[PDB]
C-alpha cells in the first residue's frame, strides 16, 4: 500500500510536464535541452612527482528551445530579428517541473541573461505528416536549480 | 540668426552659458521654490532637463541675485541631472504624484514640515536639508532644531564663487549634484562623500577637527572642508539618526534604491493568480535582481548566499487569512557594506 | 563599461575643407597609434634603479583597403601625387559608430600626406575582390568622443 | 478614384486605417450621437475602423438640425477602441433630441442584436452618460450583459440597476488631435426656405452654397465649440479604451485574467495625476483608477465591479461565470423541444460536463482535479420534482469555482 | 498592515521564520508556561514557527496574574526545536497554577 | 466539439502544403529546407571576473530546393548556366504555408536577392523505383517571417 502523498515525497519526476517563462511572460514549448554548467580543469607538476588539479574556468550556458508554428505567432523570430549591431534584449528564462494539472511548482532552473544566435525555420517537406516546428538556441551567463 | 531665411551661414555674438549633464537613474531631485517666482506661478510642476531647457524657459540673462538661478548651476555644474521645480506649498501634495522622485532637497526654502510627512518608512525617499547660516555654537546645539529621520541630512556651510553677490548658494544645491555624480560613476552604495565639489565654490566660513567632532554624533551635521592640496570635499556622510542602521547615508540610500528597483522588477505580479506557480515566478524576478546587485559590489559577502535571502510561501511567509484577502507576502534580507570612517596612524622609532 | 565591436566604422576626407561623399567606405583601417620616444640614463652611484628621459612624440602612419571601384575624389588626389604633382593635404576624420549610427569615438588627422597605393595580385586560381591598399602619413592626430 | 484603364493608379491621402481583430466573448455596443450615412434607430455592425468610416461619417461635430450643434467623442473613442484591440463591434446611434421612447427601446434593441457582451457609452457629457445608463433595467443586465461606466468623480460610486454586472473607470483620457471632417461630412437637415425643400440640404457643403447667411451662424458655433475643447485639453471618456483592453485580455490570457494591469495606448495623458492614497479611497468603494508609472507608463490599475462582497468582487470572477452560461445556454437549446424524459437529462449533463471539463483544462477553474473544479446535478428527485415535468419544466444545477486575483504585494526587508 | 490601494507595500521590520518540515514518526507535545493569545487547557497544533507566532506570545515572560511574575525557556525552546529540523508540533499551555488536576489529565489529553 | 474556424485559429500548422514563389513565377516543388539565422557571439573578459557577451554579425543564408525532372522543363538549370563571371540574375524568393485548398496564405518566408551556387542532377540507377529529382542550391542575404 503506497498513498499519492508518498509518492509526491519520495518518487522521481518524469519530465513530460513543464512550464517555460521567457521574460515576464509564459510560452508553452514542446523541448528544451542543452542547461550544463562546465568547467576548465589548471593542472601543475613538479619534478618530485606532485600533481595538482583545480577547477577553471567557467563556461558559458546555451540552450536550444524547440516549439511549433502557430497562426499569426512570431515572437520567437521577432527576438532575433531585433539585433541592431550589438544591442539586444536580454530575458531571463525560469522552467519549472510541474503539477499534473498545472498549479504546483516541484523545481525550477533558472537562467538569466539568455539572448537569441541562431533560429531554425521548418523544413517544408511534402511528404510529411508531422507538425511544422522551429527551434531557437540562446547563449546565457549563469544557470541555478531552485528546489520548491 | 533667430529669425532664418536664406540657406546659408547665420553670424550672432552672444553670451549665454552652456554646460553638460549626466544621467542617473537613483538621483531624481525635486527643488522646492519660492512662490514668488514668476516661472513657476500658475503651474504644479516644472521639469527641468539642462542648463539650456531651464535657460530657454527663463527667456531671461543669467542673474547671480537669483537664488534659484544660482542652484540650478552648482547642482548642474557639480553633475546633476534632470530634476522637478515644486513649490513649497505644495511639497506635501505634488510629491505622491511624481513616481521617479528620489530626493527631496531644500533649495535654501523651509521644508521641516514636509520632510516630516513625506520622508518615512517605504515611500523610498530621501531629504536633504541645509546647515545653519551663522557660526557653529561650540557647546554643541547647532543641530536642535532638525528631527532625528534617518531619511535625511544636513550639510554644512553654505557656499560661494566667483559669480558670487550678497546672497551665497544654499549647499543643498550641490550637494544634490554630488549625489547624482557619484551614483552614476561608483555606484549609490559608496559613500557620496571625500568627493571634490566642481566649480569654484568655496565654503564660507572654516571648520577645523575639534569643531567637527562636536557634531559628527546624533543629528550629526556633514561638512564641506578644504584641504591644503585636496581643494575642497565633502567631509561626512551621517543621517540624522545614530543607530547601528542606517548611520550612514550609504546604507539608507541602497536600501531606498533596492526597494525601488524590486518594486519595478515583480510588479508585473499585480491581479495575477495568487497562487504557487506565481510566487515562483516572483521569486525568480528578485533572486535575479539580488544576484546582479552583488556582483556589481553593492553587498557584503564572499558568496551570494552570505549577502541576501529570499524567502516566500505557504507558512512560512503567510497564512490562510493573508491568502484569501489577496495577499503575498515576501522577506528579504541583505547586508550592507559600512565604510572606514576613522583612520589610525602609530608612529613609534 | 560594456564595450565596442570594431566592425562598424566610417573615414572621411576632407579636400580643401569640402568632404568627400564617395570615400566613406572602407574593408580595413589599421589601428592608430602615438608613441612617446624616451632615452634610459644611467647615474654614477644609481645601480638598482632606471631613469627615462621624454624626447619628441612619433605618430603611426594610416592603412586603408578598398576594393576597386568608380573613380572617387580621394582616387583622383592619390594619382595626381603618385605621378610627380605638387604635394597636397588632406584631412580625415575616422569614426566609430554605434548601432544608431552615432560616433562614440572619433580620431582627426591633420595634414595626412598620400605615399603609397599598393594593388592585389592578379591570380588565375583565386576567388577573391582585387583590394587597393593605401598608405598616409600625418602630421598630428587627435579624438574627440565619449569613448576611447 | 473612378478606374477607367486597366494598370496601376497613384494616390496621395492621409486616411489611416488599423488592424482588423477578432473575439466572441467581448463584443461591445456604443450609444452616442453618431452619424450614419444613411438615413435608415436600429443597431448597426461594424467589422473593422475602415469598415466604419465606410458606413459613417467620422468627426467630433454632431449632425446639424435646423440652428443648433453639439460635440461629440463617440469617433475618436472608437478610434481609441480599435487601436487598444478592439474586434468587430455594434453601434447604436442616437439622433435628433433624446426621448423618453428612446431610452425604453434600448434594452429591447441591444437583445435584438445577439451578440452584444458589453455595453458602453462613449460620450463626454456626464449628464447624456447618466440618462444612458439608468435606461439598462436589471433585466437587460442580469441576462448577460457587462456594462463599463466613466465615473464622473473621485469620490462617490456610480449607482446603477445591478451592481455587481457594473465596473467603473476613472479618470478620462486626453488625445493629441481629434478627428476633423470636411464640410461635406457634417451632416445638416432642417433646413427649408420658400424655392427649396426641406429634402434638398444634407450637408454643410451643400448648405453654404444655398444660404450664406446660415452657413456664417453654424461655423460660429463650429468654431467656438472647437476653441473650447482646445482650452480644456481634447479629453476622451476612458470606457471606450477599456472596451478595446477587455478584448485584447480575452483573446491572448482568457476571460478569467484580469483586464488589469495592461499598458494604454494612443493617448497622450490623462485628466488627472493621482497618487496611492486617494487610489486607496477609489478602490475600497469600486472605481477602478488609470494610473502612471514612470517605468511602465499608462496602465489600468484595478479590477473591482460595484458590489463589494466575496463572491462578485472581482471581474475576471463576475466575467467568467457571464461567459461560461452563456456558452452553456448555447448547448441547451438543441434540447429546447425534445421529449422530457430520462434519455433526455442523461445528453444535457453529457453536454455541460464535457464543456465544464475543457474550461479546467484550460485553467479557468481551481482545483487539482475536475471533482474539486466543478459539478452538475440533474435527476427526478434530485433538482425537479414530478410537478416540474408535467409542467415541461428541466432543472440542472452548476457549481464553479474561479482563482482570485493577488492584489496586494507585501515586501519585507531585514537589515541582516 | 491594512492594504488599501492595489499595488506594491514595503515593510522593514525584525521578523524571523524558519523552514517548515515534515514527518509523520515523530510528533512531539511540549507541555511548559506558553501564553496563547486566545482564552481557551486544550490542545493545539502548530505546523510551522510562524503558526506558532500566530496562535501564541512568543517572549520569556510567563503571563502576569495580578502580582506575580515567572521566567519561561518555552518560546526559545521552541525556536531551538524548528531550526534543528522541527515539523508539526502540539503545544500543551499550561496557566495560572500547577493544580493536581492537571496533571492527573495530562495522560487524557 | 471543436469548430473548424478553432482549428484554423489555435491548431498548429503541417508541412506539407505550401506554395514556392521563385522571382516573380511560381514553380511547384517538393521539399524546402535551410531557412535559417545564425549570429556570432563576442566576448570580453576581464581581471576582476567580468564577463560581457554580445551579438556578433549575422551569416550567410543557404537554401536548398527539390524538384521533380518533368519533360522539357530545364528552367532550374538555365538559371544556373547563366553566370558569366561573376554576373547573375538575383532574385527574391517567398514559400508560405497555404490553406488545403491553397486559396489562402497562413505564412509566409521571404527570401532576398538569392542566386544559385550549385546544382544536383538525379542519380541514373537502374534498379530503382523512384522519380528523377534535381536539386539547387541558393545564397541568399536576408530572411523574414510575415504573418498572414
Amino acid at each position: 500500500a503506497i498513498t499519492p502523498e508518498q509518492i509526491a515525497v519520495e518518487y522521481p519526476i518524469p519530465t513530460y510536464r513543464f512550464v517555460v517563462s521567457v521574460g515576464d511572460e509564459q510560452i508553452p514549448f514542446n523541448n528544451v535541452s542543452g542547461l550544463d554548467v562546465h568547467y576548465d580543469v589548471i593542472e601543475y607538476k613538479d619534478g618530485i612527482g606532485n600533481y595538482y588539479k583545480m577547477p577553471g574556468q567557467r563556461q558559458s550556458i546555451n540552450i536550444t528551445l524547440r516549439k511549433g508554428v502557430f497562426p499569426g505567432d512570431t515572437k520567437l523570430f521577432d527576438w532575433i530579428n531585433s539585433i541592431q549591431l550589438n544591442q539586444v534584449e536580454k530575458k531571463d528564462i525560469a522552467i519549472s517541473l510541474t503539477n499534473e494539472a498545472g498549479t504546483e511548482i516541484l523545481m525550477t532552473w533558472n537562467v538569466a541573461n539568455a539572448f537569441p544566435t541562431s533560429f531554425t525555420s521548418p523544413s517544408f517537406d511534402a511528404t510529411s505528416n508531422e507538425i511544422a516546428v522551429q527551434e531557437i538556441a540562446l547563449t546565457a551567463d549563469r544557470v541555478t536549480i531552485q528546489a520548491a | 540668426t533667430t529669425i532664418t531665411t536664406y540657406p546659408g551661414v547665420y553670424i550672432e555674438e552672444d553670451a549665454s552659458l552652456s554646460l553638460s549633464v549626466s544621467s542617473s537613474a537613483t538621483a531624481v531631485p525635486v527643488f522646492a521654490v519660492a512662490g514668488d517666482n514668476p516661472l513657476i506661478s500658475g503651474k504644479p510642476y516644472i521639469r527641468i532637463s539642462n542648463w539650456l531647457e531651464y535657460l530657454t524657459l527663463k527667456n531671461e540673462q543669467f542673474d547671480p541675485a537669483n537664488t534659484l538661478d544660482i542652484s540650478l548651476r552648482a547642482y548642474f555644474i557639480n553633475g546633476g541631472g534632470y530634476c522637478y521645480l515644486v513649490q513649497t506649498t505644495d511639497l506635501e501634495k505634488q510629491v505622491p504624484k511624481l513616481d521617479d522622485v528620489t530626493l527631496l532637497v531644500a533649495a535654501g526654502e523651509n521644508i521641516t514640515t514636509a520632510v516630516s510627512t513625506l520622508c518615512k518608512p517605504g515611500k523610498g525617499l530621501f531629504a536633504i536639508f541645509d546647515g545653519p547660516t551663522t557660526e557653529l555654537k561650540s557647546d554643541g546645539t547647532s543641530n536642535s532644531d532638525y528631527d532625528p529621520n534617518p531619511f535625511a541630512a544636513v550639510y554644512y556651510p553654505w557656499l560661494t564663487a566667483d559669480w558670487t553677490t550678497t546672497i551665497d548658494i544654499p549647499p543643498s544645491a550641490a550637494i544634490a549634484g554630488v549625489y547624482c555624480s557619484v551614483d552614476s560613476t561608483r555606484g549609490v552604495w559608496k559613500a557620496p562623500a571625500n568627493v571634490p565639489i566642481q566649480g569654484g565654490l568655496q565654503p564660507k566660513y572654516p571648520v577645523t577637527d575639534d569643531l567637527q567632532a562636536q557634531y559628527n554624533q546624533g543629528k550629526a551635521l556633514n561638512m564641506i572642508r578644504t584641504f591644503p592640496k585636496s581643494g575642497t570635499l565633502v567631509w561626512g556622510a551621517r543621517t540624522l539618526e545614530d543607530n547601528d542602521n542606517w548611520r550612514y547615508i550609504p546604507v539608507r540610500r541602497l536600501f531606498n534604491s533596492a526597494e525601488r528597483d524590486i518594486k519595478n522588477a515583480m510588479s508585473f505580479a499585480v491581479f495575477e493568480p495568487n497562487s504557487q506557480p506565481t510566487w515562483e515566478r516572483v521569486r525568480s524576478a528578485v533572486n535575479n535582481y539580488l544576484y546582479s546587485l552583488w556582483q556589481q559590489g553593492g553587498l557584503a559577502g564572499n558568496k551570494p548566499d552570505d549577502a541576501y535571502f529570499v524567502q516566500i510561501g505557504k507558512d512560512i511567509t503567510m497564512t490562510d487569512d493573508d491568502i484569501k484577502q489577496g495577499k503575498m507576502i515576501i522577506k528579504i534580507g541583505m547586508a550592507a557594506v559600512r565604510p572606514a570612517e576613522f583612520i589610525i596612524l602609530q608612529f613609534t622609532q | 563599461y560594456t564595450p565596442s565591436v570594431s566592425h562598424r566604422f566610417i573615414a572621411s576626407f576632407l579636400f580643401n575643407n569640402i568632404p568627400s561623399p564617395l570615400d566613406i567606405a572602407f574593408q580595413r583601417i589599421s589601428g592608430l597609434s602615438r608613441e612617446l620616444q624616451t632615452t634610459q640614463y644611467s647615474q654614477g652611484g644609481e645601480n638598482a634603479r632606471n631613469v627615462w628621459l621624454a624626447e619628441k612624440i612619433q605618430h603611426g602612419s594610416l592603412h586603408l583597403e578598398r576594393g576597386v571601384m568608380t573613380v572617387t575624389p580621394l582616387t583622383l588626389m592619390f594619382d595626381r601625387v603618385l605621378r610627380g604633382e605638387k604635394a597636397v593635404y588632406a584631412d580625415v576624420v575616422i569614426m566609430l559608430l554605434n548601432e544608431n549610427s552615432v560616433p562614440v569615438a572619433s580620431w582627426t588627422l591633420s595634414n595626412a600626406l598620400p605615399v603609397r597605393w599598393s594593388t592585389g595580385d592578379f591570380d588565375a586560381n583565386s576567388n577573391a575582390v582585387l583590394v587597393n591598399s593605401l598608405e598616409l602619413r600625418y602630421q598630428d592626430m587627435r579624438w574627440l568622443g565619449v569613448k576611447v | 478614384t473612378i478606374p477607367t484603364y486597366p494598370g496601376v493608379y497613384i494616390e496621395e491621402d492621409a486616411s489611416l486605417n488599423l488592424s482588423v481583430n477578432q473575439g466572441n466573448t467581448a463584443i461591445p455596443v456604443f450609444i452616442g450621437l453618431f452619424s450614419p450615412k444613411n438615413t435608415n434607430s436600429q443597431v448597426t455592425r461594424v467589422n473593422s475602423w475602415l469598415d466604419f468610416t465606410n458606413l459613417f461619417n467620422a468627426g467630433c461635430i454632431a449632425p446639424i438640425t435646423i440652428v443648433i450643434v453639439n460635440y461629440t467623442t463617440s469617433s475618436d473613442a472608437l478610434k481609441l477602441y480599435f487601436q487598444n484591440g478592439g474586434g468587430p463591434c455594434y453601434i447604436l446611434p442616437q439622433l435628433d433630441r433624446l426621448t423618453q421612447g428612446f431610452l425604453d427601446s434600448i434594452p429591447e434593441l441591444i437583445k435584438q442584436a445577439l451578440e452584444i457582451t458589453l455595453i458602453v457609452c462613449p460620450e463626454w457629457d456626464s449628464g447624456y452618460q447618466s440618462k444612458i445608463y439608468n435606461s439598462l433595467t436589471s433585466s437587460l443586465l442580469n441576462a448577460g450583459y457587462f456594462l463599463i461606466a466613466d465615473n464622473q468623480d473621485k469620490n462617490t460610486a456610480l449607482i446603477t440597476e445591478v451592481a455587481s454586472q457594473t465596473a467603473t473607470y476613472y479618470p478620462a483620457v486626453k488625445v493629441s488631435q481629434l478627428i476633423q471632417a470636411e464640410d461635406s461630412q457634417i451632416a445638416v437637415s432642417g433646413y427649408e426656405d420658400a424655392k427649396t425643400k426641406s429634402d434638398e440640404v444634407k450637408n454643410l457643403a451643400q448648405l453654404k452654397e444655398k444660404n450664406p447667411t446660415v452657413y456664417q451662424q453654424a461655423v460660429q458655433k463650429i468654431q467656438a465649440i472647437q476653441d473650447e475643447i482646445a482650452a480644456n485639453g481634447n479629453i476622451i471618456p476612458v470606457s471606450a479604451v477599456m472596451a478595446g483592453i477587455y478584448c485584447a485580455t480575452d483573446a491572448s490570457r482568457g476571460v478569467w485574467k484580469a483586464p488589469a494591469n495592461i499598458v494604454l495606448s494612443g493617448i497622450s495623458d490623462v485628466a488627472e495625476r493621482l497618487t496611492d492614497d486617494e487610489q486607496g479611497e477609489m478602490n475600497s468603494k469600486g472605481i477602478n483608477a488609470i494610473r502612471y508609472f514612470s517605468h511602465k507608463g499608462f496602465v489600468v490599475w484595478g479590477a473591482r465591479t460595484l458590489q463589494n462582497d466575496d463572491n462578485w468582487r472581482y471581474i475576471p470572477v463576475r466575467r467568467l461565470f457571464n461567459a461560461a452560461e452563456r456558452d452553456i445556454k448555447q448547448a441547451m437549446q438543441s434540447v429546447v423541444f425534445e421529449p422530457n424524459s430520462q434519455p433526455t437529462w442523461e445528453r444535457v449533463k453529457s453536454a455541460i460536463d464535457n464543456y465544464l471539463y475543457s474550461l479546467w483544462q484550460q485553467g479557468a477553474l481551481a482545483g487539482n482535479k475536475p471533482q474539486e473544479a466543478y459539478f452538475v446535478q440533474i435527476g427526478k428527485d434530485v433538482t425537479m420534482s414530478d410537478d416540474d415535468i408535467k409542467q415541461g419544466k428541466m432543472i440542472v444545477k452548476v457549481g464553479m469555482a474561479a482563482v482570485r486575483p493577488a492584489e496586494f504585494i507585501i515586501l519585507q526587508f531585514s537589515q541582516q
